[PDB]
């Protein structure tokens, strides 16, 4: 299945204030308007970050697990709710092929351990990035059109590599982040109120361009057009040495 | 990207420049020779420009966005014969506005807080640079000079401050828009009162906003100043003395500099009046009701903002060393290296400065320029009356005001517009004896059946008498001469 | 930094930890241990005419 | 004429619409002289224009037509001098 | 279209975007002389035929 | 790459530069022909030369 991520899913990048402004950043965003996949649970990747929606009314959805290869190789992340606590482990755990909650059987070689206060017509949106060894939890709880920015939440030391996940439980969206720049309006409580994807269309060029939301009648240079070589193309060659009387004489020397 | 603005449409075309239209989203293509226009439906019915592209073509109109080679204007050939001319039989007054650029913001950078903060280290090692910072401090410093001198060249050309008188009996003219408001603060007019009101506007790492010399309540009392003196003295008072003369006296003498005789003040004094009272209140709608009037007041603002926002956003660049910030690398590296990332630093900074400083250095001599061309607008439009043609606004100069606008100044150009003319008959002269008569001022008309003398701006015919003729040799050299009686008095 | 430490009625939100101004200049801060909202003023400076 | 990163952006406009503002502003002041440049263009034949342009010097307006096939001539002839002005001499 | 000094050369700042904005308000201000010199007329005017 | 980064880009900027300050005495010399313009053609001047 596919859905479309309209506006969706844009986060606070750097826990900076910033008061009525137009701020343009790069960083690992999801564009806007791609095609989210709809599931109603495989394994997919982690790609180089992950946008996670559910809505729900009955915390179905209560935990994922990451990692590369969840065999007890390599470490692994574990994040599960309780109904009071959620629990974020990285240890070298074993995983069942259909996870769901028994999945943390034999946990060992525990290298993190982690407990807060929980998560979760009530869509729950999450953005988990990898960088630099820090793994990084956005979210938002509202009661999708429209445009809502996911406060950060978490920013764990874990330093493991992850490539896969796979969410622990009936429908939710994944979507996948890219290195996007973006045009963000902070308002003057210092919230993010719109944003502007800078590669979606030429009028959204304009608007990172003039660093302005509205723009006014004209004619704006936004980028250079460059074509780019496909392919590349390199004497008759004409002399070659005479290796055959070397070796092909009837006769040699002592 | 043409764009028509999003407060009408999200519709957008794409030029891409100088390309051809075989080499790239794909709705009409249209070759243009300023290169290759996207998303903008080519029409062949010409109309004026509103965005340029370039070579001659133009781009919403009706729900889409077209492309059309551009109009000039209105083709119209006016009726050119041997003997015949128009002469106006009325006219209209016509206030005109000109926004002119006087004076930027008086800023200065001093270099060893912005290129060096107040690291030591930096200071030290910017030291053996020479005299590259007090250049810069130097340039800024004339700049910042020049800026008053260009406000009091433009502005203090009074020696005296006049006042207009409490009773405002000026013969049927409202200056009441241009005259400063007492019943309100800061003492401005009207039309001053939205000039800074359509006008939109930090201290920090090495930047300083010096304030002007002239505050804005004494550049609006030089400019009442000069509005009472045209008022009660017409242009008296940029020679000598202020003379003072009744108003329609003075608008009588302005009609009789343009050629117009001062009857045709006296005799139209209401409507002339009129047509002025309901110009100077256009004024203040083509303002209030219309954005970027002031454009060119604006965009000097906006160009300073900006590059001063280029320099400080240029303090968060590494240039190469490893980092932009002067702290974490003082602490992090040892100073035998240290000094090779530092001193890369401060060719990247200084070099920003010394953009900065000529980007400023040749920006300040456009206002300059404009400021000139502002001061002689004050002298010959406001303070008398200019024959030469387009200075002070289109149509035959009458007198002019000025506005303190902020870093500015506005005209409001009086001039005399002629209007709904007629075509008549004309000869060289008129031959009655056999001599030859030609006007003294003005031209020989004709009705169809009869001859009259008319000045050569207002159709008034007057009996052709041998008072407003004067003789010279015999009707025969003349190429194209009437006969018509001259009546001696 | 270097500057004067001011109260402020900057409102942040409860995960920044320090403002920013329209230059990307530092002009607020969070402190920790009691999560007050400093403002930073430079410290004063100007020529001697 | 492009090779590397500089491109030659062309006018707005093209030479012939500068030839047709420069056409219209010359027919403009031979029909009607300088009255188009004030209000509404007011049509005037050409001598009794150009005897408002000596009357405008200070000379009378007499001279003009008792000399009208003079003046025409020395403009006649000093309009064709002019091609050769630049015709020739770089 | 070496990708080493795309690179390079972001690290020294809006050098590369201040000089495209200083050459295009060179370029629009020649269509504003253009402009400001010939276009001094509403309307074209035509010369009579004969 | 640096040497030749810090070489170009200094090229360049004195070519903007003298083209700014070219593009400057251009205009002047646009301003004088529309003012020449205005007062020779569109009517008749009485400055002398």
């Amino acid at each position: 299945a596919y859905t479309n991520s309209f506006t969706r899913g844009v986060y606070y990048p750097d826990k900076v204030f910033r008061s009525s402004v137009l701020h343009s950043t790069q960083d690992l965003f999801l564009p806007f308007f791609s095609n989210v996949t709809w599931f109603h649970n495989p394994v997919l990747p982690f790609n180089d970050g992950v946008y996670f929606a559910s809505t729900e009314k009955s915390n179905i959805i209560r935990g994922w697990i990451f990692g590369t290869t969840l065999d007890s190789k390599t470490q692994s992340l574990l994040i599960v709710n309780n109904a009071t606590n959620v629990v974020i482990k990285v240890c070298e755990f074993q995983f069942c092929n259909d996870p769901f909650l028994g999945v943390y059987s034999s946990a060992n070689n525990c290298t993190f351990e982690y407990v807060s206060q929980p998560f979760l017509k009530n869509l729950r949106e999450f953005v988990f990035k990898n960088i630099d060894g820090y793994f990084k939890i956005y979210s938002k709880h509202t009661p999708p059109q429209g445009f809502s920015a996911l406060e950060p939440l978490v920013d764990l030391p874990i330093g493991i590599n992850i490539t896969r996940f796979q969410t622990l439980l009936a429908a939710y969206y994944v979507g996948y982040l890219q290195p996007r720049t973006f045009l963000l309006k902070y308002n003057e409580n210092g919230t993010i109120t719109d944003a502007v994807d800078c590669a979606l269309d030429p009028l959204s060029e304009t608007k990172c361009t003039l660093k302005s939301f509205t723009v006014e009648k004209g004619i704006y240079q936004t980028s250079n057009f460059r074509v780019q070589p496909t392919e590349s193309i390199v004497p008759n060659i004409t002399n070659l040495c005479p290796f055959g009387e070397v070796f092909n004489a009837t006769r040699f020397a002592s | 990207v043409i764009t028509p603005g999003t407060n009408t449409s999200n519709q957008v075309a794409v030029l891409y420049q100088g390309v051809n239209c075989t080499e790239v989203t794909g709705s009409n293509v249209f070759q243009t020779r300023a290169g290759c226009l996207i998303g903008a439906e080519h029409v062949n019915n010409s109309y004026e420009c509103d965005i340029p592209i370039g070579a001659g073509i133009c781009a919403v109109a009706s729900q889409s966005i077209i492309a059309y080679t551009m109009s000039l204007g209105a083709e119209n050939s006016v009726a050119y014969s041997n003997n015949s001319i128009a002469i106006p039989t009325n006219f209209t007054i016509s206030v005109t506005t000109e926004i002119l650029p006087v004076s930027m913001t008086k800023t200065s950078v001093d270099c060893t807080m912005y290129i060096c903060g107040d690291s030591t280290e930096c200071s030290n090692l910017l030291l053996q640079y020479g005299s590259f910072c007090t250049q810069l401090n130097r340039a800024l410093t004339g700049i910042a000079v020049e800026q008053d001198k260009n406000t009091q060249e433009v502005f203090a050309q009074v020696k005296q401050i006049y006042k207009t008188p409490p009773i405002k009996d000026f013969g049927g003219f409202n200056f009441s828009q241009i005259l400063p408001d007492p019943s309100k603060p800061s003492k401005r007019s009207p039309i001053e009162d939205l000039l800074f009101n359509k006008v939109t506007l930090q201290k920090f790492n090495g930047l300083t906003v010096l304030p002007p010399l002239l505050t804005d309540e004494m550049i609006a009392q030089y400019t009442s100043a000069l509005l009472a003196g045209t008022i009660t003295s017409g242009w008296t008072f940029g020679a000598g003395p202020a003379l003072q003369i009744p108003f329609p006296m003075q608008m009588a003498y302005r009609f009789n500099g343009i050629g117009v005789t001062q009857n045709v003040l006296y005799e139209n004094q209401k409507l002339i009046a009129n047509q002025f009272n309901s110009a100077i209140g256009k004024i203040q709608d083509s303002l209030s009701s219309t954005p970027s009037a002031l454009g060119k007041l604006q965009n000097v603002v906006n160009q300073n903002a900006q590059a001063l926002n280029t320099l400080v956003k240029q303090l968060s660049s590494n240039f190469g060393a490893i980092s932009s910030v002067l702290n974490d690398i003082l602490s992090r590296l040892d100073p035998p290296e240290a000094e090779v990332q530092i001193d890369r630093l401060i060719t990247g900074r200084l070099q920003s400065l010394q953009t900065y400083v000529t980007q400023q250095l040749i920006r300040a001599a456009e206002i300059r320029a404009s400021a000139n061309l502002a001061a002689t607008k004050m002298s010959e439009c406001v303070l008398g009356q200019s024959k030469r043609v387009d200075f002070c606004g289109k149509g035959y100069h009458l007198m002019s005001f000025p506005q303190s606008a902020p870093h500015g100044v506005v005209f409001l150009h009086v001039t005399y517009v002629p209007a709904q003319e007629k075509n008549f008959t004309t000869a060289p002269a008129i031959c009655h004896d056999g001599k030859a008569h030609f006007p003294r001022e003005g031209v020989f008309v004709s009705n169809g059946t009869h001859w009259f003398v008319t000045q050569r701006n207002f159709y008034e015919p007057q009996i052709i008498t041998t008072d407003n003729t004067f003789v010279s040799g015999n009707c025969d050299v003349v190429i194209g001469i009437v006969n018509n009686t001259v009546y001696d008095p | 930094g270097t500057g004067v430490l001011t109260e402020s009625n900057k409102k942040f939100l409860p995960f920044q930890q320090f403002g920013r101004d329209i230059a990307d200049t530092t002009d607020a801060v969070r402190d920790p241990q009691t999560l007050e909202i400093l403002d930073i003023t430079p410290c004063s400076f100007g020529g001697v005419s």
